[PDB]
């Protein structure tokens, strides 16, 4: 039913919110804890229920950032061969 | 032991607190959160006192709460190795015995109670020493020494904290008389 | 680590905590809790009364003089001087033993002298 | 200073967001409107507590 | 406490990046087992994250479905050429000295196309145009400017093998071919500052990191067993592959420890190099493709994402969204320019979450009261932990009398909603637009006249898509954005497009007509 | 396209990524296919702005 003319569409009359609302959804959307340091996927332990990055130090201020199950399983491609994808988290 | 640490944290305030002015909403949210808990390097947060500079909020797409960037102070008991602390005894297993130096128990273990053969007696829930039937019984004040630290998880009773007493000039109240008692000469 | 960074700390002697932590239960049972503390509050401030000692105000001025008076030594071994509050010369090897740093005879015979002056 | 329509609809968004999470309307409404609307009569009385920063 | 990725920058991995950042250190080829459970130090562990159903991961401690895996390292015995970096480096070693490893190039023309590089950063084509000159310059000199010494001809055999070019005493030329440990020395001594203009960035891709030292593997999500229909564990292309890395590395380690003669040696470091460069690149050139268990090639990295289907290009799609509805189209005049009329059929299905709240408790307990088959009623009702219910009948009675503040009620379409409208094809921004709904019966979407225009629209048995938004930020962006009213002027031409079409005009013409006059009963029928 | 995502999604091989890898390629995320893919607000229209508020209210 929807498509690509219908995002520009939407993308023309400047929602985004809408967009996001109608493509993306919910249940295909995860949270990844990102450190803000290196830029490497942090590790949060339940048992510990703390954040570390086991890069450059444990708590080098890590935030959570949201992202679709998709690009995240894209990362990890990504990240199995030689490229880094570091992430640079904006202030809000 | 005690101390005191100014933290900068982003707090985030619901929309049911909006009426309420910001620093107390932000004080209770601390509160909650917060307290009653062990810091790994920190060690035990004893209480949020006072919330000293707060930050107009941000709103997240999708969120209708707000974050604040918040200044606050709050009241910590971080111990050290090689650190001496004066407590009083609460309890006894076979093994040795708690030492009460303030929000958690430390344990010294039996084979390191004192520099002699020790016995337990659970009947009167002491041991016993041999040059002078030495007493570790429930209320004993020490001055008993840090040596080990396990930092194992943020729950204040999980974690154990080993101090010893069979250094040279360490003793109970009552056996630190007896030190100076044999330094009389 | 506590929070998203820290800023500063300083530490205090028993008295200030005894203090903080009456202030504490005193605006709970204000505040319709009967409950003054929760277990490890509890336990701390049970710990501080027994081991009470010089109240707040002299406390900090103890230290206070401590820092006027002796240097290299930091705000952590003037609240230990003023908690376990040594009498005698053997309380001050003992609460200084383990420290790098060893104090020569009149050393501690000063800091006996401005516990003295404290000491009511 | 003139609001541009697109922070207009961002601080209808965030105020019809937070109504209907719990917060208190500012201003009295007649009974049975959903927050959009509330919102939108907020904004029309200019009684909004959200601002805009601009670069 | 929730952050917005503001940019990604890519670089080359780090052998200590790729150590430190893995749990597991892999080493012993072992399957699923039999028990369907994770050997210790296999392809598969519980530290690289579980799949499997009814037990925790080691890493993170986490349940199938819970856990996001972890990564896990494969220290390799000898140095293995990255098949992609394979040009990169043919191309890095004919412009560098053999002894030296600095670029074969002047001050002066370093000065210049450093220069030039730093004007033409951004425009990629014109980089890659001065990266390509420098490199022919390069290649084309000889005589290293600072040592010397000769530089004998580099020759690239596809898909990684390197043939130096060395003179005999006898002047006769030989193909000597450069082990991997011998490119790894010559990158190594390559200094930060020549790597601009060599086409590096001296802080995310280093020349010596493109020869792999050490081999990461992908979480066991990243590979997971699909299983098959008779119960066994299918497993992935990419856990074959990692099995086979395993099993060979083992091989070579064991008889590079026994001292064995450097012909197996070498057969094993190519079996390991040519396993590795298939694991990456199932379909390289110059490359036979493994096959599969039955025959086939197998999925590989690089085939899991240069796919139409796959992470490119296959995110962006057009699915079946929630919350839609088509039907063919019918016209009405008496309803509003920004209005739509839609079946009941439709509104007591496209059902809109409404959070329960002071001014509007009696309202939504009516509609919970109504149950899901009068028309102002609901569909599912969301208790404030989260639990979702169905009103149906047996605690239709219920469910309202415990409905407060906090709760949220799936309500029917009802008058005053806002809704997209969207007929395809969409050609320009005005072919979605966000109208009011007015429910009506029968089952159309009844479409004002005067907004036929910029949908291009014609009773005949067109049909058209809406779609009813969740979210308050949504229904506030269609409402102040999308609404009719705003888009009367078309942003083409700077005039109206929405305005009357036959009727409207043929019957002003005769209203205004020159003679026209109309009788008192006329006038107030028409005013009215 | 400086995007090596929205490039990503136009072609038919890998080499652009490991090219963009060697050159150590920034990808700034100011397009839409990128934005779109992640799953994250495009910066265009109301995806733009930023909003805050003094909380003491009436
Ligand atoms: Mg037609
Ligand atoms: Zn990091
Ligand atoms: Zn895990
Ligand atoms: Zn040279």
């Amino acid at each position: 039913r929807f498509g690509e003319m219908e995002r520009d569409v939407l993308v023309g009359h400047g929602a985004a919110m809408l967009l996001i609302e109608r493509l993306l959804e919910e249940s295909d959307k995860t949270e990844v804890w990102v450190c803000e340091n290196c830029g490497h996927i942090a590790l949060e332990d339940k048992r510990r229920r703390r954040v570390y990055c086991p890069v450059c130090g444990e708590e080098e201020r890590i935030s959570k950032v949201e992202m679709s199950y998709a690009f995240k399983l894209l990362l990890d491609e990504l990240k199995a061969m030689v490229i880094r994808p570091k992430l640079n988290l904006s202030e809000r | 032991m005690y101390k005191i640490v100014t933290v900068k944290d982003v707090v985030r305030i619901p929309p049911t607190m909006f009426t309420m002015d910001p620093k107390e909403a932000a004080k209770i949210i601390l509160r909650e959160t917060y307290e009653g808990t062990y810091d790994k390097d920190e060690g035990v947060i004893l209480s949020i006192l006072e919330v000293k500079d707060i930050k107009d909020g941000i709103i997240i797409p999708g969120d209708g709460a707000t974050y604040h960037e918040v200044v606050f102070d709050v009241l910590v008991w971080e111990p050290k190795i090689h650190e001496v602390v004066e407590g009083y005894v609460a309890d006894v297993m076979p093994f040795g015995a708690f030492i009460r130096i303030g929000p958690i128990d430390g344990l010294v273990h039996i084979s390191q109670l004192m520099d002699d053969y020790v016995v337990y007696d659970e009947r009167n829930k002491q041991f016993v020493g041999k040059e002078k039937k030495y007493l570790l019984k429930i209320g004993d004040l020490v001055r008993a020494r840090i040596i080990n630290i396990s930092a194992k998880s943020k729950v204040i009773r999980e974690n154990r904290i080993g101090l010893t007493m069979r250094q040279p000039g360490l003793g109970k109240f009552e056996w630190i008389e007896k030190e100076k008692k044999k330094e009389k000469e | 680590m506590i929070g998203r960074g820290k800023l500063g700390e300083k530490y205090i002697t028993i008295a200030e905590a005894k203090e903080l932590l009456l202030k504490r239960r005193e605006e709970e049972v204000k505040a319709g809790i009967e409950e003054p503390l929760y277990y490890e509050a509890r336990l701390a401030l049970e710990h501080a009364e027994r081991f009470a000692k010089l109240p707040a105000d002299k406390a900090k001025e103890a230290v206070e003089e401590l820092m006027n008076a002796f240097e290299w030594m930091s705000d952590r071994i003037a609240c230990k001087i003023v908690d376990i509050m040594p009498e005698d010369s053997m309380d001050l090897r003992v609460i200084f033993a383990k420290e790098e740093y060893q104090p020569t005879q009149e050393e501690m015979k000063q800091i006996l002298d401005i516990l003295d002056k404290y000491r009511e | 200073f003139k609001y541009t329509r697109f922070e207009k609809a961002r601080i209808i968004g965030a105020r019809a967001l937070q109504i209907s999470m719990g917060a208190p309307v500012l201003i009295d409404v007649p009974p049975g409107i959903t927050p959009l609307e509330a919102a939108i009569l907020e904004f029309e009385k200019g009684v909004i507590p959200i601002t805009v920063i601009r670069p | 406490m929730k952050k917005v990725i503001g940019s990604i920058e890519f670089g080359i991995l780090s052998p200590q990046e790729i150590r430190k950042m893995s749990a597991v250190e892999v080493t012993v080829p072992d399957t699923y087992d039999d028990d369907g459970y994770p050997i210790e130090g296999g392809v598969m562990d519980k530290r690289m994250g579980v799949i499997d159903p009814g037990l925790r991961c080691e890493t993170c401690g986490g349940r199938a479905g819970e856990c996001p895996g972890h990564f896990g390292h494969i220290e390799l015995a000898r140095p293995v050429i990255h098949v992609g970096f394979a040009k990169t480096i043919y191309r890095i070693l004919e412009s560098t000295c053999r002894e030296c490893g600095r670029i074969k190039l002047t001050d002066e023309e370093i000065e210049e196309y450093m220069k030039k590089i730093e004007l033409a950063r951004n425009r990629r084509s014109e980089f890659n145009e001065i990266i390509k000159e420098i490199h022919k310059k390069a290649k084309e000199r000889m005589v290293c400017p600072h040592c010397g010494a000769p530089q004998y001809p580099i020759k690239f055999e596809k898909p990684t093998i390197y043939w130096e070019i060395r003179k005999d005493e006898q002047g006769n030329e030989y193909r000597h071919r450069l082990m991997p440990t011998e490119v790894r020395d010559w990158l190594e001594k390559i200094p930060d500052k020549d790597l601009p203009l060599l086409g590096l960035d001296p802080e995310k891709s280093r020349p010596e990191w493109m020869v792999l030292t050490v081999l990461p593997v992908p979480p066991v999500t990243a590979r997971p067993s699909i299983t098959l229909e008779t119960g066994i564990r299918a497993e992935d292309d990419l856990t074959h592959k990692l099995v086979d890395i395993i099993r060979i590395n083992n091989r070579l380690k064991q008889n590079i420890e026994a001292g064995a003669p450097q012909l197996i040696i070498e057969d094993l470091w190519d079996l390991l190099q040519y396993h590795v460069t298939t694991y990456i690149n199932n379909e390289a050139p110059g490359v036979p493709p493994a096959k599969h268990k039955s025959g086939r090639p197998l999925k590989t990295l690089a085939q899991r994402l240069k796919g139409k289907e796959g992470r490119f290009r296959g995110n962006l799609s057009g699915k079946r969204v929630n919350f839609s509805a088509r039907t063919v189209i019918s016209p009405d005049p008496m309803i509003s320019i920004n209005e739509v009329g839609v079946p009941v059929e439709v509104a007591m299905e496209l059902t809109v979450p409404e959070k329960v709240t002071e001014f509007n408790i009696e309202r939504l307990r009516k509609m919970v009261l109504n149950g899901p088959d009068k028309y102002p009623g609901a569909n599912y009702v969301i208790d404030p932990e989260g639990r979702r219910r169905r009103i149906m009948d047996s605690n239709k009675e219920t469910l309202a009398n415990q409905l407060d503040i906090g709760w949220t009620v799936e309500r029917h379409l009802m008058d005053g909603d806002i809704v997209l409208f969207n007929r395809q094809p969409s050609l320009h921004r005005m072919s979605i637009m966000a109208h009011r709904v007015r429910v009506m019966p029968y089952r159309t979407f009844r479409l004002n006249l005067a907004v036929c225009p910029p949908y291009n629209a014609d009773f005949d048995g067109d049909e058209m898509n809406l779609h009813v938004p969740q979210t308050e930020e949504a229904q506030a962006e269609a409402r102040i954005l999308m609404e009719v009213q705003n888009h009367i002027i078309s942003p083409r031409y700077g005039g109206p497009i929405i305005g009357g079409i036959q009727d409207h005009i043929s019957g002003g013409y005769l209203l205004t007509r020159e003679g026209a006059y109309f009788t008192r009963d006329e006038v107030e029928q028409m005013l009215m | 396209k400086s995007s090596v995502l929205a490039r990503a999604a136009f072609e038919i091989t890998v080499q652009h990524l490991f090219e963009a890898a060697e050159k150590g390629e920034v990808d700034n995320l100011n397009g839409v296919i990128e934005n779109v893919l992640i799953g994250q607000p495009v910066p265009v229209g109301t995806g733009m702005v930023k909003l805050t508020m003094k909380l003491p209210l009436r």
